[PDB]
RNA sequence: UACUGUAAUGGACUACCGUGGCAGUGACGGGUAACGGGGAAUUAGGGUUCGAUUCCGGAGAGGGAGCCUGAGAAACGGCUAC
RNA sequence: AGUGAUUGGAUGAUAGGAAUCCAAACCCCUUUCAGAGUAACAAUUGGAGGGCAAGUCUGGUGCCAGCAGCCGCGGUAAUUCCAGCUCCAAUAGCGUAUAUUAAAGUUGUUGCAGUUAAAAAGCUCGUAGUUGGAUUUCUGCUGGAAGGCCAAUUCUAGCAUCCUUCUGGACUUUUACUUUGAGAAAAUUAGAGUGUUUCAAGCAGGCUUGUCGCCUUGAAUACUCAGCAUGGAAUAAUAAGAUUUCGGCCCUAUUUUGGUUUCUAGGACUGAAGUAAUGAUUAAUAGGGACGGUUGGGGGCAUUCGUAUUUAACUGUCAGAGGUGAAAUUCUUAGAUUUGUUAAAGACGAACUACUGCGAAAGCAUUUGCCAAAGAUGUUUUCAUUAAUCAAGAACGAAAGUUAGGGGCUCGAAGACGAUCAGAUACCGUCGUAGUCUUAACCAUAAACUAUGCCGACUAGAGAUAGGAAAACGUCAUGACUUCUCCUGCACCUUAUGAGAAACCAAAGUCUUUGGGUUCUGGGGGGAGUAUGGUCGCAAGGCUGAAACUUAAAGGAAUU
């Protein structure tokens, strides 16, 4: 996990607003997938 | 260069009524006369109600925050 | 902070056993993942054939071919490396010759110049110690 | 709010030692503190004191020398068994030569040099030093 | 730091040293309890009653000039209420923010702070049940809160 | 409640009858590379980990089940069956 | 005092007897013939950059082979590799691997940490749980038994109005607590005694020309939550809140087989006269409630106003207006942009507006009215511990987003072109749908921040400020202002022998001189707020929440 350093950034990333978001669109991907091989 | 046992009269007649050594309050009751009745009342300095008259209701104080107001010209002597 | 009054046992060890487990020492001692994970089955040492003679190259800065085998434990034929230590003995190894394994000493993890967590201790019961001494 | 009176009153006797005044004031006073306040007595840690009798809980004002370093208490208010006097003071106290435990017992509040002598241990309630 | 609220308020009447007083004063025990079920017979509450006294007339304490306080006269005559002013006083108030409350449904606040008064009768009910001021299981029900006042 | 059964007490078991009992202080279920304890290792105090193993209990004789003889066995260096 | 193979003469390893031991061999203990001079009867195992004690030695190798627990050595001069020499450490042992204990105050009861390093639930209610203010026979003198030491310290009887039914136990609410005592297998553990040659051990021995041998021989003792018992004055739970003589009434067993019936003897039941002071602690600088005059941009529901922005209307006048760093898209003689007077529409309440107020937090600025509600202050009113903090569980919770109706001015995620640029799906510009606003449901998160949990006590002053209260022959006209004190707010400045890693801090103080009460959270950095399972949701997603493998540093505050 990571609470609230959460987006510390204390050196060189990403970007935790956008790293969030990036993990949002992989995970609601994996849901559709998941729900068609029912 | 303190004495906590006896304190001064000046200083503990300012503070507040519970933070005294010995704590006591600083209301007090009135002998209040009208101008028209020869009669007397035992009245409360603090007064939270509009007090009547022995007889023929006139008024004697009307309540305020702290201490009330007497009606006009009429006097008052503590007990 | 803390409850100190008499009848707070409850509280205070109901904390510990559930805080324990915020150690990362704790956690590999004490769950069931110990028995499944590791080659080894929370055992010293271990035999195995030498499936095949491999090399690996260290991390930067190091560089170098480090000289590894790969083998298969008898007791669950699983696939392993592990480093030969000092200066060759790699041409005493033979290909499907037993191996004694045992621990880097790093408790797994790694050691130091990749992902090597075991060495050689016997050839063929022979020892690695004798032959490189020659004694 | 208010759950020890002898807790509080041992923080602000020695708040007020250590800014260095002759003499405090401490409330809500009580039978336990008076008769803890009579075991640093003897021993010499304090001097006199009053204890107003206002219509309440009342004030206790202690006259004071430069002498305690530190005075404490112990909650939880555990229990102690004779052998385990020495086990405490190792611990709790500065030294083996000077210090007292002070701890309450059914022949009366008491340092732990009388308990010892007297034979039977109590409720450990605090310390001085 | 009271109770509910964040306020921190010290105010309070602080009574005198002196007990049995006033020297000035006289009357007598008996023609003040005379005062005290004359004016509950009037319909007025034990809060309600020495605050007339002491106004008006003399007497700065009942404790002072009887043995008894207010309410142990009260019961002794038998003028005394059927549950406690406080807990009166609270069902009231909870009555009166149900009225306004169903007309004004979007009222947040309100709604907030019917929580606080209804929770405080609970709890403070509990208490009277184990002093045994009111009859064994007796409770607050906000169907027949409202004839249970007047 | 009243039998029955036992070396005797018991839902131990059988007839009828009532609707109970346990649980947030952890019931019920799962895991144990778990037989329990007396003990062992560990150099303040408090602890943490181990105890198949000299003694005392417990259980078992490849897996389960049944039984004879006898004061005592559901025995296995006794028997019957899968 | 150490070196120098320079010679020099002075006990068992071994091999075989003897007796002893042994059920029969054997080993030990005794004594025996042989038995060491590079004492060839030859000590090894790991190291020598740091941590870690011990070489800037000499050859070979050249980021190769290899070392290296960690940091790091090796790219042609290696204090680390492969050797030699010398030295170090332990020594008949020493190195390695795995598990475990200490180090670990890195699981913290003793005893950690949570403003910024890992970590205070967004905020209130709340049931268990934990913790709970003061107060009820204290003082004095005279003994008694002991008592350490050149009268203190124990224990105990009396007397200040102190029970009794008897000849040790019954009553004193009940436990916890503490004390002493019972009972609880040894071995192990600590430990008394004792030369198994020492020692680990063992439980034996020790005296002695005496013979029914002696030491009336030793092998002590401790240790072993819950349970049983007991002395006791505190502390803390917990309980509560009549008597004295007379009679009707009425059942029940001894002694002089069962029926009979009295008697007395004693029970439990209800009247009549008498005694005792006839029976309720205070009112927390705890809490609840009442009452009084106020305070507030606190909440809901109406109502009302103000300019502006856009659109439309007419009314002028006439070529540019818009916009930018500079231009273009766009709008324009079918009259824009600018001038003026209206009307409609829906937003939003400028300036006054502050190191100000109110609110549980989110949040809340036009006028007036209505509806409840709240704090602080004042109080010689009232109840009398009703309290604090809170696993479950419950209410509210900006913005965005969703669902179904209204409304749609402006702004404006998407989209559209026009620029800029190497490209520019962006910054800039012009349009512009969802959205923004409102009623009715949902959602439940924000750098939801004071990145500081909530009650309580005490620490240090000065001047401001908001609300209330009291005083002054105060100044001007019930109020405004001046001076002074009190609590209650948001803060601010200065300073500390208070704290901190420092930045800084009236709390982050009163914490190794460590314990006032309580809730939640954290244990190197990733993997990961991911996977799977659960549960809430219409969805978006929320709450709960791992592992394999990976890595020697991530991180904090200041300095140059």
């Amino acid at each position: 996990a990571h609470g609230a350093s959460r987006y510390k950034k204390a050196r060189a990333k990403m970007r935790w607003k956008w790293k969030k978001k990036r993990t949002r669109r992989l995970q609601r991907k994996r849901r559709k997938m998941r729900q068609r091989s029912r | 260069e303190i004495d906590l046992l006896h304190p001064d009269p000046k200083v503990e007649a300012s503070k507040h009524k519970l933070k005294r050594l010995i704590p006591n309050p600083n209301s007090f009751f009135m002998d209040v006369k009208c101008p028209g009745c020869l009669q007397i009342t035992t009245v409360f300095s603090h007064a939270q109600t509009v007090v009547l008259c022995g007889s023929c209701n006139i008024m004697l104080c009307q309540p305020t925050g702290g201490k009330c107001k007497l009606t006009e010209g009429c006097s008052f002597r503590k007990k | 902070g803390k409850p100190n009054g008499i009848r707070t046992a409850r509280k205070l060890r109901s904390r510990r056993r559930v805080q324990k487990w915020a150690d990362k020492t704790y956690k590999k001692a004490h769950l069931g993942t110990r028995w499944k994970a590791n080659p080894f089955g929370g055992s010293s040492h271990a035999k195995g054939i030498v499936v095949e003679k491999l090399g690996i190259e260290a991390k930067q800065p190091n560089s170098a071919i480090r000289k590894c085998v790969r083998v298969q434990l008898i007791k669950n034929g699983k696939k392993i490396t592990a480093f030969v230590p000092r200066d060759g003995s790699l041409n005493y190894i033979d290909e499907n010759d037993e191996v004694l394994v045992a621990g880097f000493g790093r408790s797994g993890h790694a050691v130091g110049d990749p992902g090597v967590r075991f060495k050689v201790v016997k050839v063929a019961g022979a020892s690695l110690l004798a032959l490189f001494k020659e004694k | 709010v208010r759950m020890n009176v002898l807790a509080d009153c041992l923080k602000t006797l020695v708040n007020a030692e250590k800014r260095g005044r002759r003499q405090v004031l401490i409330r809500p006073s009580s039978k336990v503190i008076i008769k803890f306040l009579q075991c640093m007595q003897r021993r010499g840690y304090i001097g006199d004191f009053e204890i107003v009798d206002d219509h309440r809980a009342g004030k206790i004002v202690i006259e004071l020398l430069g002498r305690i370093n530190k005075c404490g208490v112990i909650s939880p208010r555990f229990d102690i068994q004779v052998d385990k006097i020495e086990q405490f003071c190792s611990n709790l106290l500065p030294s083996r030569q000077f210090g007292h435990l002070v701890l309450t017992t059914a022949y009366g509040i008491m340092d732990h040099e009388e308990a010892r002598r007297k034979h039977t241990g109590g409720k450990i309630l605090g310390y001085f030093f | 730091g009271r109770m509910y609220g964040p306020g921190k308020g010290m105010s309070a009447s602080a009574l005198p040293w002196r007990r049995k007083p006033p020297t000035w004063l006289k009357i007598k025990p008996s023609d003040v309890e005379e005062h005290i079920a004359k004016l509950a017979k009037k319909g007025q509450t034990p809060s309600q009653i020495g605050v007339t006294l002491r106004d008006s007339f003399g007497v700065p304490q009942v404790k002072s000039v009887t043995g008894n306080k207010i309410l142990r006269i009260l019961k002794l005559q038998g003028l005394a209420p059927e549950l406690p002013e406080d807990l009166y006083y609270l069902i009231k108030k909870a009555v009166s923010v149900r009225k306004h409350l169903e007309r004004n449904r979007k009222d947040k606040d309100a709604k907030f702070r019917l929580i606080l008064v209804e929770s405080r009768i609970h709890r403070l009910a509990r208490y009277y049940k184990r002093t045994k001021q009111l009859p064994a299981t007796w409770k607050y029900q906000s169907a027949t809160a409202s004839a249970l006042v007047a």
